């Protein structure tokens, strides 16, 4: 027959370009377009969302980010609104893993991964460097702790040199100002190799505070996400700091392509099967499930798109993006450059030689064995005698039968 | 020290002295410590240096 | 001169509601609250909205109660959010509002008189006490919140004196479809005389179609459930195996303009300890579209006096999740008869039943001693 299908932008361009996309695979059953610009209030969107569902019937809609730089809520009530009657929805620039979640957002699949992924990629990045011992430096969050979640699933991934075993994680506060205590545990600890995952507006105070805390010298080792690299965080990172970027930043026609691609990919075996109940465009009038909802969403993951302008798009078992591509890059004399490439496994350097913070050009063993440790001990009467100082400080020597000295430190 | 539920949460950490070994306080228990299976879940223990 | 909207849906005795209204004594202390009813059909979310933005713009809303007779959720999700966008507490004070959502926003001011999932395990552990079914075996659903049932269950279990063996808990779901071969087996090793169970209202019935097709019937076996898979007034499939038991709250007895009153009291007794000692009050001129703007006024405070108040003697001290400190529950069962004949009453960690023993639908003796 004919199904409609809706997105929501913020530039007339790119609707133009869907429109000519849907034109473009209408040469593979027809498709209707349908778009709305997005708006400085979550009330005028979450009216528009059945202000324009009710008027197309649409069976699936589009969403991506506003000029809002977090945005923490703009895609929100598109979602959980559509879920009102499990209408599957689908988002490009959606990172904040939020949405990562089966529950909340029954009604969500991404077309990136979120931020969780990219630090899992860290996994290979210490096996071939040997690198063994890291201080895990995250804040108290929902986002951190799906960092903790993922990143430990991935060490204790590990059932079999036992290559590496986190040793300390910090519950970083997340907004605050004063920080040095924590670097102080920091760099009492034995290790080097630090990972780093906060807000793209904090890791300024990180660094201040670090670059004055004096351990960012030699010897250290950074890692980071995404967004400690760019804004105001580049006016204040030290060198040497390695960064991990996304083949695919902020390219929107190519994802909105390779949407409407997948999406007329799936409509296809859509509507060659039995049963197939339209999803009512009454969300006044009617108030129950189509079927053709959850129903769509099994269908959904089972499809496998050949090749996009992103390479080959697949699906998680959580209805996320699958093996993407990453640009492993640096920070050279406050010259951001490019170094390697990952994808799967593949962790391709190249051309460039990397550096390390200090000047150093080795790959830091990223720990020194102390020789100054700490030790406890109870007061037990026969093993450990507990007594005053003399009024010196020290106290009183003295000796056994056999007259020797007795030691008493 | 012993392991105990805390905070009526789903935390159940290590009160006492092995509880400080386990957070980073010191890196070596040199006292009458005993052996049994619940601290020998995650601690190494040296030979046994009195029966 | 506060203020609040009280909206319903369905049907109820609107003139006895607006009438109980002025059922208390509000003498001692400066609000001088303003009531306005609403009525309305169950059309969509754009209704809620547009009228609740009507509400808080045109009386100078500063509160708001909620009263429903679905069975859908999704409803009290959407309040969620509303009181996310919206700097004031809501109340879902009955009906499908007060099912309890996974969890709120760190923001948002939204409440709502029910059970939590912790009281629930609780009360059904000191219902598994009176009468001595020391061992039991549990499963589960796949709705994700069953973490936190398994888990407080365990965390109650390892501590105590009493006996408690539990074996072999149990998790199923067949959401891929087909797999319902899976769960026929997987379900044949419950030994226990006690089953438990997290479900929801649809599966249920499927669900227990299968567990006759094993032989867990009401000849040797006893199941319990929470709230939700129940409905009261509601009737059930002939799926459910008679002599069921589930627990629920005071509904039957209290789903009335009474809590409409304990509603108002308590934003009235908030707004005059919290307001009047700090001698502000944020009254905003309640806009609904263009809001973004209004947040000057961060409320930040009005949290801080809303969990600790009370009257009438009744406490109404609010826990940080969204359920109260303790409500008077009720525990039922399913008689012969598909009707839930009120069984047993329960407040403030204390027990009652109407019975010394189970009425059982011959190998069971009794057995003297001295
Ligand atoms: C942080 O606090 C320490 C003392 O705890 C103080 O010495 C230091 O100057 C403070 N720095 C900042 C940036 O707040
Ligand atoms: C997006 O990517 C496509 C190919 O992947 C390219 O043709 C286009 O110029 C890119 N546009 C932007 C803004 O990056
Ligand atoms: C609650 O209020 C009463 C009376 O104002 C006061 O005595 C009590 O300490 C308060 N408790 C809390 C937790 O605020």
């Amino acid at each position: 027959k004919i199904v409609n299908i809706g997105a929501v932008l913020s530039t007339r361009k790119h609707e133009q370009m869907f429109r000519e996309a849907v034109n473009q695979a209408n040469k593979r059953i027809q498709l209707q377009a349908t778009s709305v610009t997005h708006k400085p209030n979550a009330i005028q969107m979450a009216l528009s969302v059945c202000e324009d569902l009710i008027s197309s019937q649409v069976y699936a809609i589009l969403v991506s980010h506003p000029p809002t730089p977090n945005d923490h809520f703009t895609p929100t009530p598109v979602s959980y609104t559509a879920g009102f009657y499990r209408i599957p929805v689908l988002g490009l620039t959606t990172r904040m893993s939020i949405y990562s979640d089966k529950s909340i957002h029954l009604s969500f699949l991404r077309t990136v991964p979120p931020y969780s992924h990219q630090s899992s990629v860290w996994f290979e990045m210490m096996r071939v460097y040997n690198w063994n011992h890291i201080i895990l430096l995250v804040s108290d969050d929902h986002e951190g702790r799906a960092a903790q979640k993922r990143l430990e699933t991935l060490l204790e991934e590990r059932e079999s040199k036992r290559g590496p075993k986190a040793e300390k994680v910090l519950q970083f506060d997340p907004g605050t100002k004063n920080v040095t205590a924590l670097l102080m545990e920091a760099r009492e600890l034995e290790a080097r190799v630090i990972i780093l995952s906060a807000s793209e507006d904090d890791a300024a105070t990180v660094y201040r505070a670090a670059a004055m805390l004096d351990m960012t010298g030699s010897g250290y080792v950074w890692l980071v996400g995404e967004r400690e690299i760019s804004g105001n965080a580049l006016r204040y990172a030290p060198d040497g700091i390695i960064g991990l970027q996304l083949i695919n930043g902020k390219n929107e026609s190519a994802h909105i392509s390779d949407a409407v691609g997948v999406v007329a990919q799936a409509v296809h075996e859509l509507l060659e099967k039995e049963n197939i109940t339209d999803p009512p465009r009454g969300c006044v009038g009617n108030t129950n499930i189509w079927k053709t909802g959850p129903l769509f969403k099994r269908v959904l993951m089972s499809s496998k798109y050949a090749d996009g302008v992103t390479g080959r798009v697949e699906f998680n078992e959580d209805g996320d993006r699958k093996f993407a591509q990453y640009s492993i890059m640096n920070l050279q004399n406050r010259k951001l450059v490019q170094v390697g490439i990952y994808n799967g496994t593949h962790v391709i350097p190249n051309d460039r030689k990397i550096i390390w913070p200090g000047g150093e050009t080795e790959k830091p063993r990223g720990y020194q064995m102390s020789t100054r440790l700490k030790i406890v001990t109870i007061h037990q009467e026969p093993f450990v005698y507990v007594k005053p100082t003399m009024s010196d400080g020290t106290c009183k020597e003295e000796f056994t039968v056999n007259g020797d000295p007795v030691k008493k430190v | 020290g012993t392991q105990e539920r805390v905070q009526n949460s789903n935390k159940k950490e290590w009160n006492g002295m092995m509880g400080e070994l386990l957070s980073g306080q010191a890196d070596m228990i040199v006292a009458p410590l005993t052996i049994n299976n619940e601290r020998a879940q995650y601690i190494e223990f040296s030979k046994p240096f009195k029966y | 001169s506060i203020g609040i909207a009280v909206i319903l849906v369905g049907t109820s005795d609107e003139v006895a509601i607006k009438d109980a209204h002025e059922k208390d004594d509000f003498h001692h202390l400066s609000v001088v609250p303003r009531v306005e009813l609403v009525a309305m059909n169950e059309t969509d979310p754009k209704s809620i909205i547009t009228r609740i933005c009507d509400l808080m713009s045109d009386r100078k809303i500063q509160g708001v109660v909620f009263a429903d007779d679905t069975d859908q959720e999704a409803i009290a999700q959407i309040l969620d959010f509303i009181s996310a966008q919206t700097l004031t507490p809501i109340l879902g004070i009955h009906g499908g509002s007060s099912m309890i959502m996974a969890d709120k926003d760190e923001s948002s001011m939204f409440f709502q008189f029910g059970p939590s999932i912790e009281q629930q395990a609780s009360v059904m552990l000191n219902i598994m006490e009176e009468y001595d079914w020391y061992i039991f075996s549990i499963v589960t659903t796949y709705f994700p919140g069953y973490q936190d049932f398994v888990n407080k269950i365990r965390s109650t279990i390892e501590n105590s004196f009493v006996g408690w063996e539990l074996e072999e808990v149990l998790l199923l779901d067949m959401s891929l479809d087909d797999g319902d071969s899976k769960i026929q087996n997987q379900l044949k090793k419950l030994q226990s005389p006690i089953i438990l169970l997290y479900c929801t209202k649809e599966e249920a019935t499927y669900i227990f179609e299968v567990a006759n097709s094993v032989g867990l019937t009401g000849y040797g076996y006893t199941w319990i459930v929470p709230s939700l898979v129940a409905g009261d007034t509601d009737t059930v499939p002939s799926e459910f195996p008679t002599g069921l038991i589930s627990v629920s709250y005071d509904e039957w007895d209290y789903g009335l303009p009474a809590r409409v009153r304990d509603g108002i009291a308590i934003i009235t007794t908030a707004a005059s300890d919290m307001l009047s000692e700090h001698s502000f009050i944020p009254e905003p001129k309640s806009s609904c579209y263009n809001t973004h703007e209004k947040r000057i006024y961060q409320s930040n405070m009005l949290n801080r006096y809303l969990i600790n108040v009370t009257f009438e003697g009744r406490d109404l001290s609010f826990s940080e999740d969204g359920y109260q400190m303790h409500p008077k529950l009720v525990i039922i069962l399913l008689n012969k008869e598909r009707k839930w004949e009120r069984v047993g009453k329960w407040k403030d960690k204390s027990l009652q039943m109407k019975y010394y023993v189970w009425p059982r639908m011959d190998d069971h003796l009794s057995i003297v001693t001295l």
